[PDB]
């Protein structure tokens, strides 16, 4: 539970450590301070605050880089004390750590956005977060409402002033001057309303087609 | 091969000795003060400007240097007392910005980042010498730099000490200018609206980035352009992401929020395509013999007691390893070479009051190192200097002087230290800060000043005694406590290692533990710059 | 660190799409058709000379070629297509030369070889412009070239087209003496009589190799010395491996049969002691995540339908990895940072018709990869350029003139390929043929000239309308068809891509499917020439 979701967390400056670690190696200068994941500052105790999903709430972790090299990590004004080092046998990898006194080791198997804890007494899942604007949503976001880029004359709409919006389907085909392009819907909300009937001509980036609000 | 054993420096000190426990007592004081008065700075312009902050949606300035770091990497702030009670009643936390160094992408790279919680991010007299000194070592050391810019513009009720000179505002276009010019990169993170503070920095940077929202660029403000031109409209309409995106272009990429500005910010640092390169030759490093700790019952805080220097070398160097440079000879000094991290370095150090012979033997050091490209570092406690009728007669200013000219035509990167009480023209000798060392630090005793106190109080009172002897009235026997007891007060107040930090003749205070981690983060930074050839000017012999 | 997860460019294109079925026949039929003709070129002289030749115990080019790289390598064929119906009659496959470069001995190297089955080995006008494009592509590249000199000398019957001017026959020899003076190495192997053609070229390199029997190093010809001198004697006299060896000193070795010559060359290559070094940073290579022979449904045969390039981008890059560049100002150009193989690329793509906007963010990107040493690649579809009274009055020629100015004067190498249509001063704009770019490929389906046939039959009826107006009888309604089906007729035929192909304006005709793995061959080769500092010429406001 509270300890289990500590224990994955260590599991990610590890691994984030390791890589680190990596890239040293095959730098010209692996023997800089810099390379070391100690993570200090100067006079003041560096604190990164993490977020992991647990099925359904969201936990926040706070994780101080204490000046030994103990890990200190606080949830719900619940403190743990936590000390862990990454072993692997054959080919894979276990985590041991010892939170507030009490030890264990677990495999730590890592995807892409998924934490995998593995124990003789049983499992423990955690999801990562993705960051919303690597979730292609934020490009979406990105323009307010569809613009033509360039001045044509509108051949013909294939969505209504009130139709259903597809993915991948064109607003209208735009023919203009030794070019004919094909207009598509911004966002998969039903139309509001269609700008410009048929024949038609819109300026270098202005509206074409009225969207509800996703 | 390399199998011979080397002697070690450094001895057990005698912790049961109450001159150890009393010193340790002293060294933990200072410390434990420093410590606090450095918390209370880091929580910022207030809980209300913080309150505001969040509101908007901004990230804390220390958030944001957080997430943009290579994370689980450390950070080297700079001159966190800046403005400490600098001013006369307005409370100025960390000079309203904070600077430092850092490694981002695998490449280190300065951050610069206003504080728009601290009085809205003006500019006072004191951020812009602290800005300026940190890009100046950026350029020195060929590092990239980034800016976070959060700010309004100068601050208006003291123009005089901003705008004009020619060290004063304005001299940060002149060096980004020559930065982008000899391939320095440069890159400028928008936040905040800004006005003509902030609105040629993203201009004069080559890339560009602004939040939608928060993010506004624009010459003049909304007030400005109201009482200037007689017009009003809403910054964003001058400003604004999306506004400048689409139509001025001076954005060069469009972010949502703070995170998405700052990921984008990683991504064009590895698409920077730079290479770290060295030329100095590399070897494993292993930690000092001794426990650092134990420095404070070796120095305490008082001037008057003498700590043998080997003592603090074994503390530092890597394996306590030292081979010492003409040691009988010029004994006051002290040289030789050593390694750190890794890294090679000769070491210079003050026992006692300077002589000919050690200037000498000084001189012909740095000769050597200079000649091997080696880097110095400095560890000055110059309780006195040399003043004796027998030392001019042979020239002991001479002999200075030769300290003077090797010291300053040296170009291999030069750190310096101040473990010890500084006075005098011997300053000037072992690297100040006006010979311009890449860095430089102070340890919390450590007062610095022309003269002590009690000098200066002995001749004002001869030279006033002779001259109102020459009127007549000579300075008499009263008084002289009276005229004794205001200047060494002020020289103490002036002394004060704070005092001096509130201004920016100092890269920072650290205690000693810290001590050697300190040092190996700047080396490696320094070692970004190529050496280059060193000429040396007319040896008077 | 390199962490941090990056957005991917493309989609998936509809399969089921009416639209992607013909455009996928189309580029199919063009594909084939290629691929049909390229092996009838291959064949060679015809069966008979190939007998004839193997009568004489010689191995046939190809044969030679595949023996001597080393095996198990690619090797990059350009431009096939020379004379491809150039002359009236005369079937001149290849251009009766075979050029190429591949890896010898683990160093890069530039072969050319003659064919003595076409045509005896004669030079055709098109034949010396094959060869000396091939030298100034290893001159500039900076790669050691071998030549399989198998030769009788210039085709009589066009002697003002070879001998006399100064881009014809004989600057071979300039460039040989250029190469060889500043290092890059020559080496020449014989295998046939050479009559002055052949004759001066292992004298004018450093290394030479001839076969005893089949291999005649002679000035003249014996028909030439007897009609000249009025003296007759047999080649080998003036010529032979053995004659020459022993007392001209003329072959440096002798070689028995061809693989023995093959072998030497071998022993010399690795003898030749260079060692190739690079100055960029490197990284992990990854495979695109889309399959490349999609983009056959995506681009199609017809001119007139739009593709976005980030398709195509994503389809070529390493692992789809792209970040736009100033993405939302001037959309109808693409810019960006990307890898290809561990390098990274600078990508420079159209969309549509230019604008002054678009002009600007060309340069400003220019002189961000010039300054941090990024090669740079170009994907012209230009379907139209930049004309308009608005875009003239605000000087759009004036932002076109910037574009031709960085492209000028950029110094790191380039990389051009026409995807699409090219026509008008775009193509001087976006690194044409005449900007000295590094390579250049054409997809089978883009048409280049100068402007498009309905634009010159318009503009030609107008000033024939307008001055038979001026001379009393206009051009009249009648004719104007008439006039206007040769000018559409004519340029459709000079703007196919064989015709371009058969003259050597473009390097290669290449399939859509190969583009990724010829680029990655192309830009291995470019990084053998150190790269230089870019200067820029004046740049008008
Ligand atoms: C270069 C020039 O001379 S132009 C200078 C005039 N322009 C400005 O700076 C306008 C004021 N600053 C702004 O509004 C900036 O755009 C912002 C958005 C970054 C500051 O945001 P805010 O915090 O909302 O501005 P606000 O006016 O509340 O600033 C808070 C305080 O900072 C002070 N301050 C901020 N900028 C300046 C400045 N340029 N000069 C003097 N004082 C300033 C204000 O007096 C204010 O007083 P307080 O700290 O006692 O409350
Ligand atoms: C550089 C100068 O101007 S020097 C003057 C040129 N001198 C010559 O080359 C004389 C001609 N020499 C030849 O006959 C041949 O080139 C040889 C002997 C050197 C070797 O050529 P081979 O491959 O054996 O061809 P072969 O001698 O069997 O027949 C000659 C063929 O090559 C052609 N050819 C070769 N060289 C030339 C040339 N310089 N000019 C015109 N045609 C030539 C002939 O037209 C003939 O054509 P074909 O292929 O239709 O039969
Ligand atoms: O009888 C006329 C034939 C022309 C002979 C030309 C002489 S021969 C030697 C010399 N070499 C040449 O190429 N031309 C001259
Ligand atoms: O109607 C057909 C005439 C072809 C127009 C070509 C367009 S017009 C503007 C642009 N500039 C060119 O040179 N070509 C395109």
């Amino acid at each position: 539970a509270k300890e289990s979701l500590c224990q994955a967390a260590l599991g990610l400056i590890l691994k984030e450590k390791a890589m680190t670690d990596t890239f040293t190696l095959q730098a010209h200068d692996q023997f800089s301070p810099f390379s070391s994941s100690s993570g200090r500052r100067l006079n003041i105790s560096y604190t990164r605050n993490m977020t992991l999903k647990d099925g359904k709430n969201n936990v926040a972790i706070a994780v101080t880089y204490n000046h030994d090299g103990s890990y200190s990590m606080q949830i719900e004004d619940k403190t743990f004390q936590v000390l862990g080092n990454l072993y692997s046998e054959g080919d894979c990898t276990y985590l041991k750590c010892s939170v507030n006194g009490v030890a264990s080791k677990a495999k730590l198997i890592i995807l892409e956005n998924t934490i995998y804890l593995f124990s003789k007494e049983g499992s423990i899942e955690i999801d990562i977060p993705v960051p919303k604007y690597l979730s292609s949503v934020s490009s979406q976001e990105t323009q307010g409402g569809p613009l033509a880029p360039m001045t044509g004359t509108i051949e013909k709409v294939f969505v209504k002033a009130g139709d259903k919006v597809k993915a991948g389907d064109s607003l209208m085909v735009m023919i203009a001057m030794k070019m004919e392009h094909t207009i598509k819907s911004p966002k998969d909300g039903t139309v509001k309303k269609v700008f410009y009937r048929e024949g038609a001509q819109a300026n270098r980036h202005t509206p074409l087609v009225e969207f509800e609000e996703e | 091969y390399h199998g011979d054993s080397v002697a070690s420096l450094g001895t057990q000190p005698d912790l049961g000795s109450a001159l150890y426990q009393e010193n340790y007592k002293q060294m933990k004081a200072l410390v434990n003060q420093l410590h606090e008065r450095v918390e209370h700075i880091k929580l910022g312009g207030g809980e209300k400007a913080r309150a505001l902050h969040i509101s908007r949606g901004k990230l804390l300035p220390r958030e944001r240097i957080d997430n943009l770091i290579d994370p689980g990497s450390p950070f080297l702030e700079l001159s966190q007392f800046a403005g400490y009670q600098l001013y006369d009643n307005e409370e100025v936390p960390g000079g309203g910005i904070i600077t430092g160094i850092g490694r981002v992408s695998g490449v280190e790279c300065m951050i610069i980042a206003n504080d728009a919680t601290v009085k809205g991010g003006a500019y006072y007299p004191v951020t812009v010498k602290k800005q300026l000194r940190a890009q100046e070592i950026a350029m020195q050391n060929r590092l990239p730099c980034i800016y976070l810019v959060d700010s309004g513009g100068a601050y208006l009720p003291r123009q005089a000490d901003v705008f004009p000179d020619r060290d004063h505002f304005g001299r940060t276009f002149y060096n980004q200018a020559i930065m982008s010019s000899k391939n320095i990169a440069q890159i400028a993170v928008v936040m905040g609206s800004c006005t003509a503070g902030g609105a040629y920095v993203p201009a004069m940077a080559d890339e560009n980035i602004i939040v939608r929202k928060q993010g506004t660029i624009f010459l003049a403000g909304p007030p400005l352009v109201k009482a200037a031109t007689g017009e009003e409209v809403s910054a964003e309409d001058l400003g604004g992401a999306d506004l400048h995106c689409r139509k001025s272009g001076v954005s060069d990429h469009w972010a949502l929020d703070d995170h998405h500005a700052l990921h984008l910010t990683r991504k064009v640092v590895r698409n920077l395509n730079y290479q770290k390169k060295l030329d100095v030759t590399i070897e494993p490093s292993e930690e000092p013999l001794f426990p650092a700790d134990e420095l404070y019952g070796i120095v305490g805080a008082n001037l008057k007691r003498s700590f043998d220097v080997r003592e603090v070398i074994a503390r530092i160097v890597d394996g306590s390893r030292f081979t010492e440079f003409k040691a009988f000879y010029g004994d006051t000094l002290v040289t030789g070479f050593a390694r750190i991290f890794g890294y090679p370095v000769g070491i210079v150090g003050n026992n006692g009051v300077l002589f000919s012979e050690s200037a000498k033997k000084g001189t012909h050091f740095v000769q050597l190192c200079c000649q091997r490209n080696i880097p110095l570092l400095f560890l000055q406690n110059i309780t006195g200097f040399m003043v004796g009728r027998e030392y001019e007669a042979e020239g002991i200013a001479k002999d200075g002087a030769k300290m003077v000219a090797a010291v300053a035509c040296a170009q291999v990167p030069k750190i310096t230290l101040i473990i010890g009480g500084s006075y005098g023209a011997g300053n000037y000798g072992m690297c100040g800060r006006a010979y311009s060392p890449r860095f430089l630090y102070i340890w919390p005793n450590a007062r610095i000043s022309v003269m002590g106190g009690e000098q200066a109080a002995n001749v004002l009172a001869t030279i006033t005694k002779d001259q109102r002897a020459r009127e007549g009235k000579q300075f008499s026997s009263a008084d002289e406590a009276a005229l004794k007891e205001p200047i060494i007060k002020k020289f103490e107040e002036e002394g004060n290692p704070y005092y001096s930090s509130a201004r920016v003749w100092d890269d920072g205070i650290i205690d000693p533990a810290d001590t050697r981690l300190v040092l190996g983060l700047s080396f490696s930074a320094a070692l970004n710059a190529p050496i280059e050839k060193t000429d040396f000017g007319i040896f008077r012999m």
